[PDB]
């Protein structure tokens, strides 16, 4: 047919990788670090958190 | 001909081999390592004299 | 020097009718042409000299073992005896040569390597 | 009994099984093993970016020899980390 | 000045070349030996012009071209060294194995398995020249044991024939006991000098050197076939002629001897060092002198005589002699690659015997090599004013005044007596007599790839000492004193071989019948060694031993 | 081994192992008879120590002095060059899988191929018939009748018959 | 490039001339024919490069840290302040790693530009290097803990014992 | 005259292999030789000192190289 | 590991679900292509440390080790297809299934995040494996040695657990190697003995002492279709690592009774290699290779500062890639003479000429020539037990001498001719015997340009 | 214990007879017969050690 | 590289026997059987060979001796031994 038992298998990847980041997204603790991590006052350690 | 199997063998690397060696020496911070000039007497590229 | 290796010896008449021992190796070889020769074989031929070689050498030693001798007890010179041998030196040094590099310097300034 | 086959090999090639698609397992493995895993792969790792940060320390122990030569600062002091912080409990 | 090791590198890097075309890049209208051999043609050439720019000014350069691994403290990345011995010895090296292919292309001349041969011998070459040029003990340790697998795969050439391979590994045997001696200095570096670049080494001499050169003693017995290893040469001439015709005159037995003399600046103290290495040549000397004696091949006859050079060139390092010792081989590599194929023509024109017995006289239409043969012959005569005489009578002279053995003496002198009677004996079992042999009297000898591989190498053998000393810097203060009764001898202990070997070959054909007494005492033309020993230490480990503590 | 030709097989090496001792060539041939003179003392008389003393005395004076590295006969069981073509070796019958396009050359050779297996693949209705009545029933030697009574084939056919040709 | 006070060598001083007699010398026919044969591949190829190299520019910064804490912080159970100070720690022993790789390369400057004396000449390697090499493995190698880096746990305490030991205990210093 | 017929073993397996191995490795290396040869000519890196970067600094992409 | 568990998991609902003779196909080809994937996160930097997500994984940092565990699933599959074509589909299915089941513990494992989660997947093998050697082997003596690789495995890993319990609840909790900065040192007592004592013997009794490898050359004699386990039982036992997870800390100050470790695995290398060269079956003369040269990390651990750190990683990978081929090697040529008796495969070498090099680049990374993966392991080695004690060049020279009579007596034995029987052994070593011969030797002198990549941290 | 030291593979005209050719039953002792030979000359007159003397 | 014919192996043959001042060419060619005029026992076996054992002589086993009393038989198994005629 459309073959699921093919590449829609390798594209748990994906699916794998969207369950990869939520664990990030609640491990965000601490901003507060100094070994640069820094978090001081810019737009640049705030992100991809 | 001596004119293409001669050329293509020798010509052709040593244009390569030494691209990879002036472009080298002021990157690397010690290129080839020459000794000194052996001098008995005085001259060259100086002025100094000797007896 | 290993060995003498005895090339000439004495007969006749020490035994004569010891023969057709060749009756042995002939019967072997008329059996073993007639297996070789074949138009349809495709493959080896079993020759249970190699097999009896190697199965009565892997397994059938201990089965057949038994301790009741003291030359297969005489292993504890050969198994635990160089190894006992082995700890005597490394423990001279390395003590010897802690006391050296304790008590006292050998070694120069330029030893970063270690 | 016992009932085994030969050498796969009735005159005609045979990679893997038999004739077809079993002919198509040649271009997965030589196709998807090496010229795309031990090629593009093993450009990957080629100019792989700075490895255990140290060509971050080449520039750094690069500059910062000629900065203590200067003036003052002698080089390679091991100097017990700023002392008078630790107490040093004789006895 | 830039274009010193500019053009240098263009010959480290042009054999790589008929490697990389031999993975079917478009390949030639076959002939692929032709390939290789006009390869070679323009390679001489190249390396030959920063030669001369060494003698002009020197400027020497050793170069730092790319990174390995870099751990703790130590970096090893690679280099290369120009200083006296490789842009001397390199293009030395290199005119013989551009004059001994010609040979393997009319030797090799049936064989369907051809275009290997001349594909392993170049690897066998580019790992023995990586080894001359490096200046770093590990790039030494690539090229020491790069050059022993590619014996195992020479002399295993011929399969079958199951003295042939066990011969090889017999062959990579005693290079792996010749092993130990040199991973053992390489760890004694590490712990003291922090590094093992021959640089940094050279700057303080160490003190207690007693432990790693003894180490670099034994590896350097292990390939330049000294005694208690001598047995591996006179069985490794058991492939075909140009392998041993390269294996054992330029290449796999002086570079035993080549480790000790780039580590001059360590070796001249240390007297426990020279007087174990003087002694341990002079001992090489007599017992590959009366080995060779009574003994029935030619191949084999020139196996001995390649290690008997050997027990001048180990006495070299313990006078200090440095650069004398590294003239000879400049001169010897001339000798016996000429030699070989000199003879190699003789076993293709009976096709085959190679023994000394059963060949006739020199005139049997064989007028150019008999002529060759009496020049390299009367060479290994002792030099009258022949190629090596600036190499052999200056060592011979500088062992004069000496704080030697005052056996060594006694024993390296007398050698030299004992080299005359190889010359004659070849010349009166082969080139003198009778003929006699079995018929259809076969010979050829015109084929100009044989022609114009000799008449170059003859050419570059006079005039090969008479260049080099002549323009070379000197770097010792010689003797120059040779009083009464003490000086000239050395030419009349080469002179008195003549008298004696044919008044015995004569008393073996010129005599009274003197039937061959049975009643002789012959351990001395066998060894006595190789037949208790080969008999006992392969019985004593691998039999008892093995059963008792396996199973 | 027969008494007969137990002095036989000592004397070929008697002259053999002398000729790798001389120098010149009529050193050995002056020498030809000489040697033959002590060799023809005891002519003919008994088999028994009568006449053994001949050879238990014979193990001196050959076994000493006795061939210090002889001349060997290069092709022969000892000796350099004997079995050393051996890169080629000539592997008979190794033509059974070519996947054709390498079957295109020697046509005429495959042609000549399939036309003497016949003799090989039939021959054991007439050559394994007689071979167990002629071999009685464990005797000696098993060569067969030497024309087999017909047409001998072979009994050693193929592989003594299409051995291995050297070169 | 880099700067010459970290990588030190002496003039050129380079003789010349000396000529002083007609005979034959090929010195004339070398220099004054190859140099033009690699000069057109070379240099005309290098500068064809240089102005498409310079047709844009790519850029990467120099990475400089924050050092606020440093070695004696902080009290026992603590883990994130002594996280710190191993991470202030380790960049401080792979950097000395490669101190010592300069002033090694320092020795075999001088000595491949001198050579013959090599010696009695120089006056400064031998003096230097050993002076930071017998600086190097007393307080910042920790041998032989040096397997597991041992990061502020042991690189005190051969400086406690180059405190609790040294100069008190050497009766009487 | 001389002459005979050689008996050599099997060579045409051993010249269907070594194809797979030269062919394929073509097809994505010498696809990727250019992208080592052409972004080499059109894309480098520069230089050094320093820049100061701004108020806050660039992301990844620290290095200096094209496609590292 | 994010998802590389998950992708590989999603391979076992794929080989029943295909059709017919398409499962050989459908596994190997999404099977590689983890390798991109596996490759991609990891090799990060690098400068203490790469801790990954969670509690399940600290990204294998220091130690990569784990590349090398996904190339054998395609592998292994080209590799067993030569003598398993003959069962029922129903049973090749189960085959591919317990294959992956192995490579799904082993991935949460060499990463593992802590010390228990180590064990439980520690021993959660050994189910799969035993039943690929009791099931599908040859002729008997399977059964004993189906039980031999128990109870030496199993006997001795009942003690970790009443030592890791036991550090669990002393000193706060072992859940993370980074908690483990507070450590109190173990000093000599006779309790502290026992706790050093058995937490190590249980990684003995994989990676082998000399005695106690009784269990070694039984599993691997009598051994599945075409090495199809025995690959995974070389990874297998350099996958006892762990050694170097705890040792380096969690008693460290312990040398004082390192020598009854060091002698025994010290002289019994120099004679464990030495009892082999009059082996006549020939998967057992490989089986004592690996008994020898993997005993040479067990005085690379105990004797701790590196130097030897950069040697012990590169030597668990240094045969992980060359002693997989000698199996493959054996595993092929014995599908045409149908014995592994060495005497019976003459007259070689004129029939296979393309597999000539396969045998001798196999056995010249045993010689080693030094730029190879192998003598950049050894030559750390030796030159870091030289500074123990300047005696062990001694033993391990003798090592390196008896090993180089040891490879090339397998090469020799295939120089020889006339071949005197063997209408059979026709087949010209097809296109899957090179294939699954290659990829061993492509990636091990690959490796050799820049091995960075191969070091601890170290 | 059967007589012992060497299957030399010498001239052994039956057929195969020794090392190469595999006769059907003579296999003894081996793996140390593919690598070892017969008697020489004279005997042990330790010379060898009179000759560094 | 030289080939040979059959032609040569029947003439050194037959020269042999004019070489030996025993044997007068008035025997018969191929047949002479050697018991015509052999003799005695020794030296009428082997030394018939002798002579090739020089010339030919590749070693000569021990099967040679009685096949050799028919003086063609000689000639049969030389072309066998040493790759010859067709
Ligand atoms: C008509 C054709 C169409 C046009 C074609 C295009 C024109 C030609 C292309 C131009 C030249 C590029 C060719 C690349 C090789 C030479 C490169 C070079 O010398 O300079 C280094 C140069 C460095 O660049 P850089 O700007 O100076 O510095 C950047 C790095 O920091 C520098 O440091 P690093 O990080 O790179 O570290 C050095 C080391 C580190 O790299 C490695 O060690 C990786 C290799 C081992 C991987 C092991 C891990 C596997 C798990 O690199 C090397 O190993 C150098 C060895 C040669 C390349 C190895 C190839 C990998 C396979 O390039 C590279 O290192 C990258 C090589 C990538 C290979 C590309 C694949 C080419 C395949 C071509 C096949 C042709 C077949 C023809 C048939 C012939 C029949 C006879
Ligand atoms: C042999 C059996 C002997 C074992 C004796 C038990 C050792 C012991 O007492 O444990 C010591 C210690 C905890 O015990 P404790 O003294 O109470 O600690 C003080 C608490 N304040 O510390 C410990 O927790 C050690 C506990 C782990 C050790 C238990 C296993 C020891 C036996 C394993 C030997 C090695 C494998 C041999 C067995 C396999 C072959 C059959």
């Amino acid at each position: 047919r459309d073959h699921w038992v093919h590449v829609l298998v390798p594209m748990g990847f994906v699916f794998g990788y969207y369950l990869d980041r939520k664990n990030d997204e609640k491990l965000t603790a601490f901003r507060n670090k100094s070994l640069l991590y820094k978090r001081e006052l810019k737009p640049n350690e705030e992100v991809t958190w | 001909r001596h004119s293409i199997f001669a050329f293509t063998h020798v010509l052709i690397p040593v244009w390569i081999i030494h691209y990879y060696l002036k472009y080298h020496v002021t990157t690397k911070p010690y290129t080839i390592v020459e000794k000194k000039p052996r001098i008995f007497p005085g001259d060259t590229i100086l002025e100094t004299g000797e007896v | 020097t290993t060995l003498d290796p005895a090339e000439y010896d004495i007969s006749s008449e020490t035994r004569k009718a010891q023969a057709e021992r060749l009756a042995i190796r002939s019967r072997l070889k008329r059996e073993y042409q007639l297996q070789y020769y074949d138009p349809s074989r495709r493959g080896v031929i079993e020759d249970p000299a190699l097999v009896r070689w190697t199965y009565a050498r892997s397994a059938n030693i201990y089965p057949n073992f038994r301790p009741n001798t003291k030359t297969s007890l005489l292993g504890a010179l050969f198994g635990i005896g160089p190894l006992v041998f082995w700890y005597y030196v490394f423990k001279t040094d390395r003590d010897r040569k802690e006391k050296l590099i304790q008590e006292g310097k050998l070694d120069r300034t330029f030893n970063i390597s270690y | 009994e016992d009932e085994n086959l030969y050498e796969k090999n009735p005159d005609s090639h045979g990679y893997d099984k038999d004739p077809a698609v079993d002919i198509w397992n040649m271009r997965v493995v030589f196709f998807f093993g090496f010229s795309i895993v031990l090629v593009l792969g093993s450009t990957f790792v080629a100019y792989l970016p700075d490895y255990r940060m140290q060509e971050w320390a080449r520039r750094e122990a690069e500059r910062l020899v000629k900065y203590r030569e200067a003036h003052g600062l002698p080089i390679m002091e091991s100097n017990c980390f700023d002392p008078s912080k630790i107490q040093l409990p004789e006895d | 000045m830039n274009m010193f090791s500019s053009l240098s590198l263009v010959t480290l890097l042009l054999l790589t070349m008929p490697i990389m075309m031999m993975s079917f890049n478009t390949y030639k209208p076959s002939n692929y030996p032709l390939y290789v051999k006009t390869a070679i043609s323009y390679a001489f050439i190249t390396s030959m012009i920063p030669t001369m720019m060494f003698i002009h000014s020197g400027q020497e350069l050793i170069i730092s071209n790319w990174h390995w691994l870099t751990i703790q403290t130590l970096k090893l990345s690679l280099s290369f060294k120009m200083d006296y011995f490789s842009m001397m010895f390199i293009p030395v090296a290199l005119f013989v194995t551009w004059s001994i292919m010609e040979f393997s292309m009319w030797y090799m001349y049936s064989d369907p398995n051809i275009n290997k041969f001349f594909k392993y011998l170049l690897l066998f070459l580019i790992t023995m020249l990586i080894l001359v040029t490096a200046n770093n003990l590990f790039q030494l340790f690539i090229g020491w044991e790069g050059v022993g697998i590619m014996s195992f795969l020479l002399i295993g050439w011929w399969y079958g024939r199951a003295d042939a391979n066990t011969a090889a590994l017999q062959a990579i045997l005693y290079n792996r006991i010749g092993d130990i001696g040199f991973i053992l200095a390489m760890a004694w570096f590490l712990t003291n000098l922090n590094t093992w670049d021959l640089q940094q080494i050279f700057m303080l001499n160490p003190s207690d050197s007693n432990m790693p050169l003894i180490g670099l003693a034994l590896a350097a017995t292990g390939k330049s076939a000294q005694f208690g290893l001598h047995p591996w040469l006179p069985s490794a001439m058991e492939g075909p002629t140009p392998v041993s015709a390269l294996l054992h005159s330029s290449t796999m037995v002086v570079a035993g001897i080549f480790l000790l003399i780039r580590f001059y600046p360590l070796t001249e103290n240390n007297k426990y060092i020279q007087s174990i290495t003087l002694c341990l040549g002079a001992i090489t000397t007599l017992f590959t002198a009366m080995c060779a004696l009574t003994q029935n091949d030619i191949k084999k006859i020139i196996a001995f005589s390649t290690s008997s050079q050997l027990g001048l060139m180990m006495v070299t390092i313990g006078i200090n002699q440095p650069y004398l010792a590294f003239l000879h081989i400049c001169t010897h590599a001339f000798f016996k690659a000429m030699l070989f194929m000199c003879s190699g023509s003789i076993i293709h024109s009976l096709n085959d015997e190679q023994d000394i017995r059963k060949m006739g006289g020199l005139f049997k239409a064989m007028p150019f090599t008999t002529t060759a043969l009496i020049v390299g012959s009367l060479a290994l005569t002792g030099m009258p004013f022949l190629t090596g005489f600036y190499s052999k009578d200056l060592i011979i002279e500088a062992a004069n005044t000496s704080y030697t053995n005052a056996w060594a003496l006694l024993m390296t002198l007398i050698a030299t007596s004992f080299t005359a009677i190889y010359s004659t004996r070849i010349i009166f079992f082969a080139l003198l007599g009778q003929p006699r042999f079995p018929t259809l009297v076969n010979i050829n000898e015109n084929n100009p790839l044989l022609i114009n591989s000799i008449k170059r190498l003859l050419i570059g053998s006079l005039f090969a000492g008479y260049i080099i000393s002549n323009n070379i810097p000197p770097t010792t203060i010689p003797q120059m004193t040779m009083p009464y009764y003490l000086k000239t001898t050395a030419l009349i202990v080469t002179i008195l071989g003549f008298i004696l070997a044919l008044e015995i070959s004569n008393m073996t054909k010129n005599l009274k019948y003197h039937y061959p007494s049975n009643a002789f005492k012959f351990s001395t033309l066998l060894g006595y060694f190789p037949t208790i020993m080969h008999r006992l230490a392969p019985y004593m480990n691998l039999s008892m031993s093995q059963k008792s503590a396996s199973s | 081994l027969t008494h007969q030709q137990k002095v036989l097989r000592l004397y070929k090496r008697a002259l053999r192992h002398l000729e790798s001792w001389c120098i010149h060539r009529d050193k050995y041939r002056y020498f030809a008879c000489l040697l033959r003179a002590r060799f023809d003392e005891h002519k003919n008389e008994k088999d028994m120590v009568k006449a053994t003393q001949l050879l238990r005395e014979a193990e001196e004076e050959f076994w000493h002095g006795q061939h210090p590295q002889p001349y060997i006969f290069p092709e022969s069981p000892g000796g350099t060059s004997y079995e050393r073509y051996e890169c080629y070796k000539v592997p008979e019958w190794c033509l059974d899988d070519w996947h054709p396009s390498e079957k295109a050359m020697y046509p005429d050779y495959f042609a000549k191929r399939e036309q003497w297996k016949k003799l090989r693949r039939e021959s054991w209705e007439r050559e394994v018939k007689q071979l167990q009545e002629e071999t009685p029933v464990g005797g000696p030697r098993t060569e067969a009748l030497p024309p087999a009574r017909k047409q001998g084939d072979l009994p050693p056919l193929w592989w003594h018959i299409v051995t291995r040709p050297r070169e | 490039s880099w700067d010459k006070d970290v990588y030190p060598e002496p003039p050129r001083r380079t003789p010349a001339p000396s000529p002083q007699t007609s005979l034959p010398n090929p010195i004339t026919y070398l220099t004054k024919a190859f140099d033009l044969l690699v000069d057109r591949p070379v240099t005309l190829v290098r500068e064809f490069i240089e102005r498409q190299h310079a047709k844009n520019k790519y850029y990467y910064y120099h990475r400089e840290f924050r050092r606020v804490p440093d070695i004696t912080e902080c009290q026992e159970k603590d883990v994130l302040c002594m996280f710190e100070a191993e991470m202030q720690w380790r960049r401080d022993y792979k950097v000395d790693q490669e101190i010592v790789n300069i002033i090694q390369e320092r020795l075999k400057a001088c000595q491949q530009r001198e050579g013959e004396s090599h010696r009695q000449n120089c006056a400064k390697e031998l003096e230097q290097f050993t002076q930071v090499v017998k600086a190097y493995q007393d307080r910042y190698h920790d041998l032989g803990a040096h397997y597991s880096a041992r990061k502020c746990l042991a690189k005190q305490k051969q400086r406690m014992l180059a405190e609790r030991k040294a100069a008190k205990e050497a009766a009487a210093a | 005259g001389k002459r005979l017929f050689i008996i050599k073993p099997s060579g045409f397996y051993d010249k269907r292999f070594l194809k797979l191995l030269r062919f394929y490795i073509l097809l994505t290396g010498i696809p990727v030789a250019i992208g080592i040869t052409l972004i080499n000519v059109f894309i480098g890196e520069a230089e050094l000192a320093e820049i100061p970067e701004g108020y806050v600094p660039e992301h990844w992409e620290y290095f200096k190289h094209p496609i590292s | 590991m994010l998802k590389y568990i998950i992708p590989t998991i999603m391979l076992m609902p794929l080989t029943w679900l295909s059709k017919n003779n398409m499962i050989w196909v459908n596994s190997t080809a999404h099977s590689l292509l983890i390798s991109f994937t596996s490759l991609l996160l990891m090799n990060q930097f690098g400068d203490n440390s790469l801790n990954f997500s969670l509690l399940f994984f600290s990204d294998s940092l220091s130690t990569p080790l784990l590349i090398l565990t996904m190339w054998l699933l395609p592998l292994m599959l080209m590799a067993s297809q030569h003598h398993l074509s003959k069962e029922n589909l129903t049973r090749k299915k189960l085959f591919i299934t317990m294959l992956i089941s192995l490579q799904l513990f082993l991935i949460m494992t060499f990463t593992a995040m802590e010390l228990i989660l180590f064990y439980i997947l520690f021993e959660a093998t050994l189910v799969p494996t035993l039943i690929i050697i009791t099931r599908w082997g040859n002729q008997t003596e399977r059964l004993n040695a189906g039980l031999y690789f128990l109870f030496y495995t199993l006997a001795g890993s009942l003690p970790l657990l009443v030592a890791l319990i036991y550090i669990q609840n002393t000193v706060g909790s072992l859940n993370f190697l980074m908690l483990q900065y507070w450590v109190q040192p173990v000093h000599n007592s006779w309790s502290n003995v026992f706790m050093w004592l058995a937490c190590m013997m249980a990684f003995m009794v994989k990676m082998p002492l000399y005695g106690l490898h009784l269990w070694l050359p039984k599993a691997h004699v009598e051994a599945p279709i075409a090495g199809s386990m025995v690959l995974a039982a070389v990874l297998l036992k350099l996958g006892g690592y762990g050694m170097l997870r705890i040792t380096l800390i969690l008693n460290p100050m312990t040398d004082f009774m390192a020598y009854p470790f060091i002698m025994l695995s010290l002289w019994g290398m120099i004679m464990t290699s030495s009892i082999c060269l009059r082996q006549t079956d020939l998967k057992s003369l490989i089986a004592y290779s690996s008994v020898s040269h993997m005993a040479l990390v067990i005085v690379a651990i105990l004797i701790q500062t590196p130097w030897s750190y950069m040697g012990a990683t590169a030597l668990m990978i240094a045969h992980g890639l060359t002693s997989s081929m000698l199996f493959c090697l054996a595993n092929s040529n014995y599908e045409r003479i149908h014995s592994r008796t060495m005497i019976l495969a003459r007259g070689l070498q004129t029939l296979l000429p393309l597999m000539a090099t396969w045998w001798l680049l196999a056995s010249l990374t045993n010689l080693a020539l030094p730029p190879t993966i192998n003598l950049i392991g050894e030559l750390f080695v030796v030159m870091s037990t030289f500074s123990w004690s300047n005696i062990t060049i001694i033993l391990m020279g003798v090592n390196m001498v008896i090993t180089a009579l040891y490879s090339l007596y397998m090469l020799i034995m295939t120089q020889r001719g006339k071949y005197t029987y063997h209408i059979n052994n026709i087949s010209p070593s097809f296109t899957r015997e090179n294939a699954l011969m290659s990829l061993h030797i492509l990636p091990l002198l690959l490796l050799t340009l820049n091995p960075k990549i191969i070091l601890g941290p170290l | 214990s059967q007589q012992e030291r060497d299957p030399w593979y010498d001239w052994d005209h039956p057929d195969l007879r020794l090392n190469w050719g595999e006769p059907m039953h003579w296999d003894l002792d081996m793996y140390i017969r593919n690598r070892v030979d017969t008697s020489p000359t004279p005997v042990n007159w330790n010379l060898m050690c009179k000759h560094l003397f | 590289a030289p080939p040979l014919t059959l032609e040569g192996i029947k003439d050194r043959v037959l020269y042999v026997l004019k070489l030996y001042d025993k044997i007068d060419p008035e025997k018969l060619s191929v047949n002479s059987h050697f018991m015509k005029d052999l003799g005695l026992d020794s030296l009428d076996q082997v030394e018939i060979i002798m002579a090739m054992e020089d010339e030919f002589g590749f070693e000569i086993p021990d099967i040679d001796a009685e096949k050799l009393m028919c003086p063609q038989e000689i000639v049969d198994y030389i072309a066998d031994k040493k790759d010859v005629y067709e």
